[PDB]
């Protein structure tokens, strides 16, 4: 212990850390799925594949 | 307002169904990479303002910055591409339907075109 | 247009000129502001009654409602200014400069 | 003021603006204006002092006069057409009344004095909300009625706004008055491009809102309301001064910063319609805005002014409240020039 | 061009991530490597330019300027590490960052293929320069100098922006290749006169033109050594490059509109040489010499003949190198005695021999001494002006005489004579300073050996 | 919630509900070298209140970082011993010390109010910002400071102390000046032995003629001599049997208490007007000295980053914090 008073950010807010990581992962997987669906729909509509 | 009030336009629709026929932006698009760069810069500025180690602290927060910027950038690029495609479609259709306004012109070669010569001396 | 509309529009213009030309009191300006909405009410109801726009007859009432909302706002600001300075003179509202 | 009352008044201001921006009826648009003003007065008077009371009184007088003129224009338009829908106005006199009323609401010259006076009177949060939101609504109305705007009147008021903003900002020393004159100049630019491309008007509005939010939040963070108060910030948090310097450079229109994009697009659009004298004069007059931005930047960041002795205690302590979206606003107001073709998405 | 653009954008994170004592070493080493890589652009074609992509292209006019910029960066690093010893680590890194940003903007400026992208970049170069001047300058007048520099350049350049967007609306494209192939004559009308004026006046302020030049002494005197080096070596060449580029579309109106500018340039060349004769400040003397040489380049571009363009390019490169060397020498003297007055320190030849040699060589190149590229460019410009008219030779001869006079006067005042008695803090020259002077001077003589590399596309 | 603010207020945390009617602010005052410290200790321990020793230099050091004090060059740049030795210095040390002490007392008062409002426990301060001006008047009437210094002090005191609630109880210990000098001599500290008699008389005049008449109108004022102050039982008994309803504390509500707690929990807004650009030669510090001292302060061990993010003091999980 160094600080006379406990710092507000003494230990990581694990709830916030988990929410942040989960939100990032969810957004990334959603973006990947959305891109795949967009490519498939574009190819189907243009009659390419 | 040029393209506002265009026939068949659904209000408050970020992307209509007719935009699904266009090629979606590649995930490695330079514009998407620039959106990610903007997100990373925002994270660094956040660390600097809150007086944390700029490059070390808040890795989860920086990752969320980058991911959010890339997400919104992807959707923004889709809308931008759709609007430009719509403009090109309308311009081509109008030129096709107004031939008296956009007439083909006979092409004269430079052997037949007379241009004045101004010497440099 | 009949002369009646001319008189109503002239009255509105007179009330507008009264508001833009302060003399000493803020209360007189508020009275001029209330007169403008009276003229607007009269003009709107004259127009609506003449064309038998039946559903528009509720418009002058909403006009009156927001008129007296503005009057309430002005009276509140006037009492605060009077509490601060002792009088409702517009000359005392000079702390802020352009 | 109770937090619940404050948040419901803010919600009422936003509801009035949204009613203005979604209504298809002139009476409902006027109702939205009235609701916005009524809920906006206490927000100005939140921190009670004679200056705030005077600023709120002047704001109320100006906005009430503008609303009276606007309702007169609506009634006159109804008289000659019998139409309530917000479209091209069918009477030139009604259109001129509407244009002058909306210019008075926006603070366009020669209806500008109330803007610096009120901004100096009210606090930093109140000034931020005032500038941003109260520019947001009347501009939407003008964009809706754009096709009947008198180009001569609109461009005259816009050029007057640019000139007056430049000169006032040149003279001022108070940060809130400087921000007010900056707002006047930017409104001038927007309304100048208004009769040609409402898309360019909206783009300028968005970039101006981003830059103003970043600047006002930096001022709130550093708790500086004068030039000399801002001159001590290098000794407590030198990063804030650097960010303020780059934001000020952006607001002056220097490339490749974000503030160059609206000026560039507006000049291009105006030149497409065979306007050259107006874009050249508008571009040259912005040098006054850049001069007083640069004069403000010299005191804050590029030079070190003398400090005091209690700044040591201020060093020992740390900033508690966290500004929301300040890094995002600072990035968006300086590094979005490569993303220019998104204005088609904005279209 | 990305093989040169990306290494600079990697100089940025490397500088910010390196240790507190390795910043100068890393920046210098990798700047030299980038310069070596950029040397490969000198292999140009005889027919057309090097079209890398839709965005960047290189020509015989762009290539030497890029090489000069990339070679100039490490020299600025050496001078900066001389005068910024007591700065904090963050401020040292910010200084290096401003230099790196300036180099990146200059590279993209010279390689831009559109006039509008060229405008955006060449206006973006102002921000790092203004920050450097008004932040790391020594004296009080740095603020006024920054204001003068900024507002002169912007008042010049805004009508250029209006004219460029107008030209794009009129013709359909601002691409340099398209506007060269689809060029059409400019009729003699007031509208065309004012378009010509807008473009030319922007670049003339950037040159600078005589009567539009006060910002140059103000900024060059009051900027730090790196700022003075970049301002004279490269930033004055943006105006010449722009004029050599835009005048494609301004004919035949240039034949009639060039008279006021030619008269201003010639008479102001004479006037600034005469001013150099009676200067009490060394930095001001060097700045006015820069004004004279750039006036000569303006004359070359305005007369606009194939022999004048080669002279213009050669003189631009030679002046960049020579002015950078002169500023470095004056800065070393200033670091000795903490004053800019010319007559304060004397006898520096008997106190510092090798620096006296460097002063002699730099002053010999400052005047047109054959077969230096300075003389090559000046002689080509003089010959083209003689073919233009036969009194230009009178004006050029007067200018050459006065140039020799003031160069040798500066050398004699600073170096020869008896040393000042009370100045006893003149320590022996550093290996860093000597290496800086050598790196300034040796490439100039190598260019003299191979002169076809800096004569432009018209060669 | 999890941190006091508007969200906690709308959730329902109310200061009046938190208070227990025994939450009082008590300030002990007296001349130099009196028994006010021991009397305050006794009152705080008997009533169960929290004791706040007199805020000297380095109080801000004690409340921030580690409790250990910092170097005088980095905390205060002023010396009480040097003030005693050479009161009329040519470097403005007297007024630098006075302004720093006023800022420290303001910070301590903010801390005491924050503790009382967040806990409901009363506080006993050994001196307050309302008693600090007596030393300023003693300095001014003895010629140690200047009229410009007095005016700057008055401006800062106005714009700062106008925003805080006055103490409930003001306990003044009246000791004659010759007794003060005798006690000072007995203590044997040379620096305070250098104190002149005219200086001690001016403090007593300021207390008697200004401070006590000014605070008598607000709330209760109790005065004791040395003998009465020695018996703290009667003092605590007198405090426990005080009837008063004319103070601003009864007039306070939950909204005003919320505003006050928001003000006092933010220490930078507390000190906001202590550094105003009034360029007195005494307090103004040049650009170069300011930069050098700020660099040194950042080079201090646990001061470069925020408290939770200093790696050299043993903070882990920084990359996830
Ligand atoms: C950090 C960020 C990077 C991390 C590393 C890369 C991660 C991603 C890897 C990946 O996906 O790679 C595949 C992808 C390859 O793309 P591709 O699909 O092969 O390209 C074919 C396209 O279909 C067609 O490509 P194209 O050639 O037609 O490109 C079109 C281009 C045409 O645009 C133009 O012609 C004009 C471009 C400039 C416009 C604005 C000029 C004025 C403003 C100047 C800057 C102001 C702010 C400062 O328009 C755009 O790109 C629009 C945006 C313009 C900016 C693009 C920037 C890309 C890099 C993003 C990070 C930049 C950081 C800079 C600072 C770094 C500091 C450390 O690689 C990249 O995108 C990497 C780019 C380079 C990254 C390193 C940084 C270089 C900075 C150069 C600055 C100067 C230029
Ligand atoms: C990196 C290149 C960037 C290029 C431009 C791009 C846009 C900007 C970058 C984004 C924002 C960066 C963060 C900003 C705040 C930084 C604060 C700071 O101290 O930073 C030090 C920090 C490390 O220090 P620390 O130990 O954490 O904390 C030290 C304290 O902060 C020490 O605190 P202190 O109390 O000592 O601070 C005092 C200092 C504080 O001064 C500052 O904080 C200055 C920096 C912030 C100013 C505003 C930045 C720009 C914001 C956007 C505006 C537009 C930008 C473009 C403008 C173009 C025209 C100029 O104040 C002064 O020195 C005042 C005198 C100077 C004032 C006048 C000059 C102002 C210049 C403003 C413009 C600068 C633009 C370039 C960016 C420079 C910074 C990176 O270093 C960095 O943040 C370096 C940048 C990040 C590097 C990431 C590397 C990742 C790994 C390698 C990746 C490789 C490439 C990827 C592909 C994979 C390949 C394998
Ligand atoms: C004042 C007395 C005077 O007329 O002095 C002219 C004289 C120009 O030299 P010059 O050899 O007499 O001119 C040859 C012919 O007289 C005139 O040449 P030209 O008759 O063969 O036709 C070419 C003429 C075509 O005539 C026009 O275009 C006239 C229509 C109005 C032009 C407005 C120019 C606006 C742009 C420049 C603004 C700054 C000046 O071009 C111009 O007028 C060029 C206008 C720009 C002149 C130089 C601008 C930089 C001045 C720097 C020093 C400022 C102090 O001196 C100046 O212009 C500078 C000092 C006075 C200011
Ligand atoms: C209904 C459901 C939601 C209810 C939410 C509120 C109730 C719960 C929280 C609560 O009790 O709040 C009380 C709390 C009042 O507590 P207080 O102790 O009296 O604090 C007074 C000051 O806020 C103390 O000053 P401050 O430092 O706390 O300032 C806070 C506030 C002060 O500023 C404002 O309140 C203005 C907010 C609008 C800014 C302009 C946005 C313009 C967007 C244009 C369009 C872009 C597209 O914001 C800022 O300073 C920065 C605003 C940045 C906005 C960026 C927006 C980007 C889009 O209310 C607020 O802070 C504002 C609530 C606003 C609610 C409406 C929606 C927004
Ligand atoms: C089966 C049901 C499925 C439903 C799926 C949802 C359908 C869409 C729902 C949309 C959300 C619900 C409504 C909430 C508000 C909608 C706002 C948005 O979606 O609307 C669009 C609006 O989109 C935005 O305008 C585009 C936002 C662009 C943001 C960036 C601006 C570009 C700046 C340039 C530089 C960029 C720098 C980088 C930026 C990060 C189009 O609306 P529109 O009716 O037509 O507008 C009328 C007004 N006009 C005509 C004057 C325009
Ligand atoms: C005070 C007096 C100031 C005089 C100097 C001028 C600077 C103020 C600029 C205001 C504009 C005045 C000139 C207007 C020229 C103009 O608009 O016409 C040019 C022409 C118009 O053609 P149309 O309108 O399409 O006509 C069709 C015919 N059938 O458009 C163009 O070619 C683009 C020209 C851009 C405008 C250039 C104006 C500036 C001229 C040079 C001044 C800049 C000098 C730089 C200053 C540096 C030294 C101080
Ligand atoms: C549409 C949504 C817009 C934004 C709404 C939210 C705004 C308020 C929240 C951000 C406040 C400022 C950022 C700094 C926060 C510091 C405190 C902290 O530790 O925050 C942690 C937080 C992650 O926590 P978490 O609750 O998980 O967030 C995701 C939601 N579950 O980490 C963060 O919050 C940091 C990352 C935030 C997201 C990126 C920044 C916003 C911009 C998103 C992309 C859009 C860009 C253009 C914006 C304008 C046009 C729309
Ligand atoms: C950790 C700290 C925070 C910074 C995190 C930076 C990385 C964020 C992204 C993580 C990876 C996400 C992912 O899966 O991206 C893949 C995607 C391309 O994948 P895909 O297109 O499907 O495949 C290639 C097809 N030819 O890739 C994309 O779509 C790219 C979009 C994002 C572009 C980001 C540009 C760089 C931003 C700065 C990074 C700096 C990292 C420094 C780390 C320092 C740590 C001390
Ligand atoms: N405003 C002030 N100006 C100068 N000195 C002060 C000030 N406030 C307190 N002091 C000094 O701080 C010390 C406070 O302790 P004191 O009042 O003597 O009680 P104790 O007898 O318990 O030490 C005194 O020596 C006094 O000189």
């Amino acid at each position: 212990k160094f600080y006379i008073r406990e710092p507000p950010h003494g230990s990581p807010d694990w709830l916030k850390v988990g929410l942040t990581l989960g939100t990032s992962v969810f957004l990334w997987i959603y973006l990947i799925k959305q891109h795949k669906e967009d490519v498939l729909e574009y190819k189907r509509r243009n009659g390419l594949e | 307002t040029m393209m506002s009030g265009r026939p068949g336009r659904v209000p408050l629709q970020f992307l209509p169904n007719e935009a699904r026929s266009l090629p979606p932006p590649k995930l490695t698009d330079p514009r998407l990479v620039y959106m990610g760069f903007l997100g990373y810069c925002s994270g660094l500025i956040d660390n600097a303002i809150r007086r944390r180690p700029v490059v070390s602290a808040g890795l989860h927060r920086q990752l969320l910055y980058v991911t959010s910027f890339v997400f919104f950038g992807y959707y923004l690029l889709k809308r931008q591409d759709y609007m430009y495609a719509l403009r090109d479609h309308d311009m081509f259709a109008y030129v096709k339907s107004h031939p008296e306004d956009f007439p083909e012109k006979d092409k004269k070669t430079y052997g037949e075109i007379l241009e004045e010569f101004h010497p440099v001396r | 247009m009949p002369l009646v509309y001319m008189n109503i529009i002239m009255a509105f213009a007179i009330a507008l000129a009264g508001l833009l030309m302060y003399r000493s009191h803020l209360m007189s300006s508020l009275l001029c502001l209330e007169g403008m909405m009276l003229s607007l009410f009269i003009m709107s109801t004259l127009i609506i009654l003449n064309t038998h726009f039946t559903l528009a007859n509720m418009m002058p009432i909403i006009l009156l409602v927001f008129a007296a909302c503005e009057a309430a706002l002005g009276l509140s600001l006037l009492v605060m200014v009077s509490n601060t300075y002792g009088t409702d003179y517009v000359q005392n509202l000079n702390l802020l400069q352009c | 003021m109770n937090p619940i009352i404050y948040t419901t008044l803010i919600m009422t201001v936003m509801s009035g603006t949204m009613l203005v921006m979604i209504s298809s009826h002139w009476l409902l648009i006027w109702i939205g204006f009235e609701m916005n003003l009524l809920a906006m007065i206490p927000v100005l008077m939140k921190n009670f002092n004679p200056r705030a009371t005077e600023a709120a009184t002047k704001y109320f007088l100006t906005q009430a006069t503008a609303s009276m003129m606007l309702m007169m224009a609506i009634i006159i338009n109804l008289l000659y057409s019998g139409q309530w829908t917000i479209t091209k106005m069918f009477n030139p006199v009604a259109m001129t009344m509407m244009t002058m009323a909306l210019a008075m609401k926006l603070g366009l010259s020669p209806f500008h004095f109330w803007v610096p006076e009120v901004t100096q009177g009210i606090s930093l949060q109140a000034g931020l909300l005032l500038l941003t939101w109260q520019k947001l609504a009347p501009l939407s109305v003008l964009c809706q009625i754009s096709q009947s705007i008198n180009p001569n009147l609109m461009l005259t008021m816009a050029m007057l706004s640019i000139l007056i903003g430049g000169w006032g900002g040149l003279n001022q020393t108070q940060l809130r008055k400087i921000m007010a004159y900056s707002s006047i100049a930017h409104m001038g630019w927007m309304t100048a491009v208004l009769p040609y491309n409402t898309t360019m008007t909206i783009l300028n509005l968005l970039i101006y809102i981003t830059m103003t939010l970043a600047m006002f939040m930096l001022l709130i963070h550093s708790s500086a309301t004068t030039t000399l108060s801002l001159s001590h910030t290098w000794n407590k948090m030198p990063v804030i001064t650097s960010l303020m310097m780059v934001t000020l450079l952006s607001m002056g229109g220097l490339p490749p910063l974000s503030g160059f994009m609206p000026k560039w697009m507006i000049i291009q659009e105006m030149t497409k319609n065979e306007s050259i004298i107006m874009p050249t004069l508008m571009a040259m007059t912005a040098l006054l805005n850049l001069y007083f931005y640069m004069r403000l930047a010299y005191s804050s960041s590029l030079t070190m002014f003398p400090s005091t002795n209690n700044m040591k205690m201020k060093w020992q302590f740390e900033h508690t409240k966290q500004m929301k979206l300040l890094p995002t606003m600072i990035v968006l107001s300086t590094l979005v020039l490569p993303m220019t073709p998104a204005l088609s998405s904005l279209n | 061009m990305l093989k040169i653009i990306i290494p600079t954008t990697m100089l940025l994170p490397m500088t910010w991530m390196s240790k507190h004592n390795m910043i100068w070493i890393n920046a210098t080493v990798h700047s030299l490597l980038i310069s070596l890589i950029s040397l490969s652009l000198l292999n140009q074609l005889g027919e057309n330019s090097l079209n890398f992509s839709l965005t960047f292209f290189s020509d015989s006019l762009s290539a030497p300027l890029l090489v000069l910029t990339t070679w100039l960066l490490p020299l600025m690093l050496m001078a900066s590490q001389s005068h910024l010893s007591k700065e904090t680590t963050t401020r040292k890194k910010l200084y290096i960052t401003m230099l790196i940003l300036l180099q990146l903007f200059l590279i993209m400026t010279f390689t831009a293929t559109e006039l509008i992208l060229f405008y955006i970049l060449f206006e973006a170069t102002l921000v790092p320069t203004l920050i450097i001047i008004t932040r790391w300058g020594n004296q009080t007048e740095r603020l006024n100098a920054g204001l003068y520099f900024l507002f002169y350049t912007l008042a010049g350049s805004l009508p250029l922006l209006v004219a460029l967007v107008y030209i794009q609306n009129t013709t359909g494209s601002l691409n340099f290749l398209i506007i060269h192939y689809w060029s059409h004559p400019l009729s003699n009308s007031w509208s065309n006169i004012f378009m010509w004026l807008a473009c030319i006046m922007a670049f003339m302020v950037k040159m600078p033109l005589y009567g539009l030049h006060l910002w140059l002494p103000k900024a060059h005197v009051e900027a730090p050594i790196a700022g003075s080096m970049v301002l004279a070596a490269v930033l004055l060449k943006l105006g010449g490059y722009g004029m050599m580029r835009i005048t494609t579309i301004l004919n035949p109106l240039t034949n009639y509109m060039a008279y006021p500018f030619l008269m201003l340039s010639m008479w102001g060349m004479i006037m600034t040489s005469s001013i150099c004769l009676r200067q009490t400040d060394l930095k001001s003397l060097i700045a006015y010499s820069s004004v004279s040489h750039m006036a000569l380049v303006i004359v070359a571009i305005m007369i606009q003949t194939p022999w004048s363009f080669m002279g213009a390019t050669a003189l631009m490169i030679a002046h960049g190198l020579t002015s950078s060397m002169l500023f470095c020498l004056a800065n070393t003297n200033y670091e000795r005695v903490h004053s800019r007055t010319m007559i304060l320190a004397r006898g520096l030849q008997t106190l510092l021999p090798l620096m006296a040699t460097w002063w002699l060589v730099a002053s010999l190149t400052n005047l047109a001494l054959p077969p230096s590229i300075n003389l090559i460019g000046e002689l080509f410009i003089i010959t083209a002006s003689f073919s233009w008219s036969n009194i230009t030779i009178i004006l050029m001869g007067m200018n050459m005489m006065i140039t020799a006079l003031y160069s040798l006067y500066m050398l004699i005042t600073t170096q020869r004579g008896k040393y000042t008695h009370h100045i006893n803090n003149i320590k022996p020259s550093f290996t860093r300073e000597n290496a800086l002077m050598a790196l300034h001077i040796l490439p100039l003589l190598l260019l003299t050996l191979n002169p076809k590399m800096i004569l432009g596309p018209l060669y | 919630r999890l941190q006091y603010g508007p969200l906690a207020f709308v959730l329902g945390e109310r200061t009046t509900r938190k208070l227990t009617e025994t939450s009082k602010v008590i300030t002990v005052d007296g001349n130099i070298c009196s028994g006010k410290g021991r009397l305050a200790r006794e009152i705080a321990e008997k009533l169960g209140l929290r004791h706040f020793p007199e805020a000297g230099i380095h109080y801000a050091d004690s409340t921030t970082g580690d409790g250990k004090p910092l170097d005088v060059q980095l905390s205060g740049n002023c010396s009480l011993e040097k003030f005693y030795d050479d009161p009329k210095s040519n470097d403005g040390n007297s007024y630098r010390l006075q302004s720093w002490l006023y800022a420290s007392r303001l910070l301590q008062y903010a801390d005491a109010l924050e503790h009382l409002l967040s806990t409901g426990q009363g506080v006993v301060l050994e001196r307050s910002i309302y008693s600090d001006f007596v030393f300023l008047e003693a300095m001014y009437r003895q010629g140690f400071i200047r009229k410009q210094c007095v005016e700057h002090y008055n401006e800062v005191k106005k714009v700062t102390a106008c925003e805080y609630l006055p103490p409930h109880v003001v306990v003044y210990v009246d000791v004659p000046v010759p007794e003060i000098q005798s006690r000072i001599q007995k203590k044997g500290n040379p620096h305070e032995m250098k104190i002149t008699a005219a200086y001690l008389q001016d403090i007593e005049n300021a207390y008697k003629k200004t401070f006590l008449p000014e605070m008598s109108e607000k709330c209760e004022v109790l005065q004791y001599s040395a003998r009465e102050a020695e018996d703290a039982e009667k003092v605590v008994e007198d405090i426990e049997y005080l009837k008063c309803d004319k103070g601003p504390w009864p007039d306070q509500d939950d909204r005003t208490f919320h505003r006050l707690r928001m003000l006092v929990q933010n220490k930078l807004e507390v000190l906001n007007y202590t550094t105003i650009p009034v360029y007195l030669p005494e307090i103004t510090i040049g650009a170069h000295q300011s930069d050098r001292v700020f660099q040194k302060f950042t080079e201090l061990p646990g001061r470069k980053y925020s408290p939770g993010y200093n790696e050299d003091v043993g903070d882990k999980w920084i990359w996830l914090k």
